DNA sequence: ATCAATATCCACCTGCAGATTCTACCAAAAGTGTATTTGGAAACTGCTCCATCAAAAGGCATGTTCAGCGGAATTCCGCTGAACATGCCTTTTGATGGAGCAGTTTCCAAATACACTTTTGGTAGAATCTGCAGGTGGATATTGAT
DNA sequence: ATCAATATCCACCTGCAGATTCTACCAAAAGTGTATTTGGAAACTGCTCCATCAAAAGGCATGTTCAGCGGAATTCCGCTGAACATGCCTTTTGATGGAGCAGTTTCCAAATACACTTTTGGTAGAATCTGCAGGTGGATATTGAT
C-alpha cells in the first residue's frame, strides 16, 4: 500500500 | 461530561495515507497523542523563548522555523522546514 | 538421565526472551503496595487512579532496565561479566544521580 | 466555508493549533502563519513515525501498529532516537541487544 | 515488608531485559534501594501536584507531570 | 544629536543590601556580582515557569502566591524549600496586614 | 508613598518582580501576592549563598567575594549543589578532590 | 581586506593544555591516545554550541555573535552558564 | 641530579590546578578554533569578545567535568591511567554517545 | 564424530477483546465579516565595539632523553552464582456492592485589569578611595637517596 | 632512621586596576478610580476506586551441586612522566578604521475585538466486525554428554 500522503518523508528522498 | 480533546482522528487520517492497509491500537494511539502534544510544547516553548530574547511580542512562522531548526536533528529538521514552508505558501495562495 | 544446561545458557535464553517482549516484569500487587507505602509518608489517605499506578510502573521498569544496561557496560569495562553494586554506583554517579 | 487546514493541504487542525498557541501563553500575539507552519511540522513528524512503525508492523507480519512497533521505529532511527532521547514509550520494550563478550565461544 | 515484594526473580528479569548475563547476589538489595529512591522522588512530586489541585486522588497526569519535570517523560498515559 | 543608552537593569543593588546584612564588612567583585545576577534571573525563570505550568495544568488563568509556593516545593531541595516557604509566607502575610 | 517591598519587609523589589512576571507571559493574570512571595524567595536564596560565600572569602583572608568564593559556597552545600547541579559558575574552578587510590602509599 | 585562512586550529588545543585540564579534573596518569580523543570531543562540543548560538544570531538578523547567543545556546544544551548575562 | 618519582609532580599539578580558577587553554588559539568552526557553519561572522570567553568558560568547565568522570572509569577498571575507552564509556553513560 | 533432551520454528485454527462502522445530539469550536488598533519593518544615523596592526619580551610549547612503574598477559584456586527440582503461598481474576471523591453547574464577592497623574527610585557617568596581585625574602614542610 | 634538594608556606610592600561613593535625569513604580473577571463555596451526580471474597493459576522460596568466573599473585616490556634545552608565539599594550549594533521617527499590514452563522469533533450507545493471541501438531535446530 503506497503512501498517498503528500509529504516527503526521508525515505521518499532516497 | 466535558470533552477530552485529542489529535487521534488527525493521526488516523495521516495513517491511512501513509499505510492505507495498516491500523493502530488505542494504546499506540495514546502514545501518538503524547508525541504530538510533546513536540507541540517543545517547539512552541522554544519559539516563545526566541520572541522574548528578541523583545518581540508576536510568534510568527519565523519563530516556529528557528524553533524547528534548534530542536530537530539533521535531516528531520530539513524536511520539517520544507513541509512547513510548503504549507504556508499553499495557504497564502488560497 | 538428567540433563543440565551450562551456566549462562539459560541466561542468554532469558535475555533474548525478555528483550523480545514488552510486558511488565515486576508483579503488579507488590509494586502497588510499595507505591502506596511510599506515598503515605507524603500525604495520608490517598487514592490512586488505576492508570497512575501503571504509569509509575512503566516508568520505574523502563528506568531500571536502562540502568542495568549502563551497569552492564561498567561491568564489562572492568573486564567482568558479572554486574556488581559498584557497577550500579558508577553508572548512577556518571549520570549525575549520585555524585 | 473552507477550513484553513485544507487551504494549506493539511490533515492536522490549523485552527486548533492556533487556539492552543493562544492559550498556552507563549506570547502576546500569534501570527497567522505560525499555526499553519507548526501544524505542518507536527503532521510531518507524525507521518515520519507512522511510516517507520507501519514498516515495523509489516516486518512482524502485523497489520495493527502497537506500542512495540513505535518503539522499534524510533530506536532504530538515529534522528528520531535523538529527538526522543529522554522519552519513554510505554509497553515498548527494548531493542534486542546482547554484548558480544557475553556470547558463547 | 513491601520493598521485599520486589523479589529476586523480578529484579533478575529486568536485568535480563537490560542484557545482563551474570548477577552478583548483592545486586538485589542495591536495586531495591535504587528503586525506592526513584519512586520517592517521582511520587513526592506527583503528590505535590495532587495537593495543589486540592484532590485526595493521585491521577496519572500527576505522575506524568512529575516524570516530565524529573526529565523522564512518559508517553501513553496523557500528554 | 545625542541618544540615550538603554538601561540594563540589574539585581545588583538589592544583592548588595542583602550582602551588607549578612557580612557587613564584606564586598563583592563585579564578576561575582554578575554571577549573582545570573543566579537570581535563573531561579526567577525556573520558579515562574514551574508556576506557569502549574496554573495551566489546573486550568487557572492566574498565578497566585500559591503557585509560587508549590513551585518552590517542587524546585528547591528539602531544607531550602522549608525556609523559602517560611520567608515567602511571612512576607505575604506582612504585606496584607498593611 | 510607600513601596511594596517595605510593606512586605523585603529588600528585593516587589514591583519589578511583578512587572517581570507580566512580561514573561506566565499567565493571563498575576496575583498581588505572587511577586511578594517570589521576591521573598529570591532574597532568601541570595542571603543563603552570600552567607556561605562570605565565609569562603573569610577563610582565604579576602574581604571581597570573587566567583571562586561563590563556587566554594555552592559546591560545599549539598542543597545548593543540587539546586545548581546543572549550572556553571564562570571563574569558579573546582573543589580540591583527589581520588584516594591515586595518593602515594 | 584580505581575510586569512583558518585551518587545523584544533591543534591549538595543545598536549600541555589538555594535560592541565585533566589535572584540574583530578587525573594523575594520561594515555598518549587521550590528546587526540580529547580534541575530537571538544570539537563536537563546540560544533553543537556554536551552531545553536549562530542560529540565535541569524534569527536576530545580526552578523555578530553576542555573549547572550552563546548563553542561550548553552542553556538549551542543558549546560547553563553564569557570569555573562543571563 | 635530583628527580621526583613518577606521579609526584603529577599530584602537585593536580593540587595546583584544583586550587586555581584561571582558564587553561591559551586564549588566542582557542579563539582561532572558534572562528574556524563558526566559519564552516556560516561565513562573515563577528564575535563579541565576551562571547568567545563564554565559549571558553563553558568548554573548559565541560572538559574538566568529563575528565572527572573519565577518571572514575579508569579507576573502576583498576587502572590509574585514563584512556579513550574511559572517555567513551563516560560519554555513553551520560547519553552523549549512546 | 554419535545420540538424546530440549528448545524453537512454522502452518493452521478459532474464540473474542478490542476495534470499527452507524447514527444522533450539541455544545463548542472554527470560519466569516466589519471595525479598530498596534507592532515591527524601514529608513536614517549616531555611536560602540570589533577586526586588525605594530612591537617587544618571556612564558610556555616542543622535542628529546632516560628509566620507573604501570598495564596487561598468564596462571590458578577458591568460591560465588546458575541451573534445577521440590513443594507451597502469593498474586491474579472477576464479581459485587459500597461509597468516596472527582467532575459539573450556578453564583457572586473579591480580586484583578485598565486608565490617568504624581512621585520617586534606579541607572549612568564622573570623581574618589582601596583590596589585593605580584614580587621579594626567609622560615619550614616534603620528598627521595643512602 | 639522617641529610640534602626542593617545594611550600607565610609576612611584608605597594602601585593601580578595579571598586565604591557622588550627582543628576527619567522611566518606572505608586496612587486613585472605574470596569471586568475569576475562582471558590455550595450542592449534586455519576464514576471509578477500594475492599472483599473466592478460585484458579502460577510464580517464588529453598537447598543442592558444580561450572565457570573473579581476583590474587607473578612477570615483564613498553609507555608514559620528569627533566631539560631551545626558541617561538602568545600575551600585552596602544593605536585606528569602520562594520554593524543599537536608538528614533514614521507608517501600514497584520493582528485583535466583536458580532453572527456553519461545521465539526467528541460523546454515547447499539450493533457488528476482525486481527491475532493462544493452542495444537509435527518438523528441525540447539545444546551437552560421551
Ligand atoms: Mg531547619
Ligand atoms: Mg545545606
Ligand atoms: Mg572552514
Ligand atoms: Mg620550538
Amino acid at each position: 500500500g503506497k503512501s498517498t500522503h503528500p509529504m516527503v518523508t526521508r525515505s521518499k528522498a532516497d | 461530561k466535558t470533552r477530552k480533546e485529542s489529535y487521534a482522528i488527525y493521526v488516523y487520517k495521516v495513517l491511512k495515507q501513509v499505510h492505507p492497509d495498516t491500523g493502530i491500537s488505542s494504546k499506540a494511539m495514546s502514545i501518538m497523542n503524547s508525541f504530538v502534544n510533546d513536540v507541540f510544547e517543545r517547539i512552541a516553548g522554544e519559539a516563545s523563548r526566541l520572541a522574548h530574547y528578541n523583545k518581540r511580542s508576536t510568534i510568527t512562522s519565523r519563530e516556529i522555523q528557528t524553533a524547528v531548526r534548534l530542536l530537530l536533528p539533521g535531516e528531520l529538521a530539513k524536511h520539517a522546514v520544507s513541509e512547513g514552508t510548503k504549507a504556508v505558501t499553499k495557504y497564502t495562495s488560497a | 538421565k538428567p540433563h543440565r544446561y551450562r551456566p549462562g545458557t539459560v541466561a542468554l535464553r532469558e535475555i533474548r526472551r525478555y528483550q523480545k517482549s514488552t510486558e511488565l516484569l515486576i508483579r503488579k500487587l507488590p509494586f502497588q503496595r510499595l507505591v502506596r507505602e511510599i506515598a503515605q509518608d507524603f500525604k495520608t489517605d490517598l487514592r490512586f487512579q488505576s492508570s497512575a499506578v501503571m504509569a509509575l510502573q512503566e516508568a520505574s521498569e523502563a528506568y531500571l532496565v536502562a540502568l542495568f544496561e549502563d551497569t552492564n557496560l561498567c561491568a564489562i569495562h572492568a573486564k567482568r561479566v558479572t554486574i556488581m553494586p559498584k557497577d550500579i554506583q558508577l553508572a548512577r554517579r556518571i549520570r549525575g544521580e549520585r555524585a | 466555508a473552507k477550513t484553513r487546514s485544507s487551504r494549506a493541504g493539511l490533515q492536522f487542525p490549523v485552527g486548533r493549533v492556533h487556539r492552543l498557541l493562544r492559550k498556552g501563553n507563549y506570547a502576546e500575539r500569534v501570527g497567522a502563519g505560525a499555526p499553519v507552519y507548526l501544524a505542518a511540522v507536527l503532521e510531518y513528524l507524525t507521518a515520519e513515525i507512522l511510516e517507520l512503525a507501519g514498516n515495523a508492523a509489516r516486518d512482524n507480519k502485523k497489520t495493527r501498529i502497537i506500542p512495540r512497533h513505535l518503539q522499534l521505529a524510533v530506536r532504530n532511527d538515529e534522528e528520531l532516537n535523538k529527538l526522543l532521547g529522554r522519552v519513554t514509550i510505554a509497553q515498548g520494550g527494548v531493542l534486542p541487544n546482547i554484548q558480544s563478550v557475553l556470547l558463547p565461544k | 515488608d513491601n520493598i521485599q515484594g520486589i523479589t529476586k526473580p523480578a529484579i533478575r528479569r529486568l536485568a535480563r531485559r537490560g542484557g545482563v548475563k551474570r548477577i552478583s547476589g548483592l545486586i538485589y538489595e542495591e536495586t531495591r534501594g535504587v528503586l525506592k529512591v526513584f519512586l520517592e522522588n517521582v511520587i513526592r512530586d506527583a503528590v505535590t501536584y495532587t495537593e495543589h489541585a486540592k484532590r485526595k486522588t493521585v491521577t496519572a497526569m500527576d505522575v506524568v507531570y512529575a516524570l516530565k519535570r524529573q526529565g523522564r517523560t512518559l508517553y501513553g498515559f496523557g500528554g
